[PDB]
């Protein structure tokens, strides 16, 4: 692909109810959100992808 | 009584409220004494201000 | 009170009524936004804090 900006992710753990806010270079916030939730074992409504 | 030092008496607290309808679903918490959702995290210092 | 000279007790029962709503009509409006994600978990957002 050689997108000038390579893959990048910043993950911010809130420390509350498994909440996490992520800033990601992605075309798929939905899958990013569900995949992170699946790995963590928490409901999707706990993960925010921006 | 003018010579008596402050004396504290035993505290007594009674709360009266109404029970929810007999057959109300356990999943229906409206009317039940559900604790504040963030109480546990506030007690643990995990709640973020 | 008859038996005590330098200490006295008092008693009082009072009622109260408090009107509910903003007296300026336009502030009495509220919004909410709800999303149900594909795993069935629900995220609710509303104007209140």
């Amino acid at each position: 692909h050689f997108y000038l900006e390579t893959h990048c992710t910043i993950a911010i753990p809130k420390g509350e109810e498994g909440e996490m806010e992520l800033f990601v270079s992605t075309q798929n916030a939905m899958k990013t959100q569900s995949f992170v939730a699946k790995m963590l074992g928490v409901p999707v409504n706990r993960i925010l992808v921006r | 009584s003018a010579t008596l030092l402050f004396q504290k008496h035993p505290p007594a607290n009674i709360q009266l409220f109404q029970e929810v309808p007999n057959g109300q679903s356990k999943e229906d918490t409206v009317g039940r004494p559900l604790p504040h959702l963030a109480a546990a995290m506030q007690a643990s210092g995990e709640a973020v201000y | 009170n008859k038996e005590n000279c330098w200490k006295k007790r008092g008693l009082c029962i009072i009622p109260t009524k408090f009107g509910i709503s903003f007296t300026v009509p336009f502030l009495n409006q509220a919004g909410a936004l709800i999303h149900v994600y594909t795993d069935g978990s629900v995220l609710v957002s509303h104007g209140g804090t």
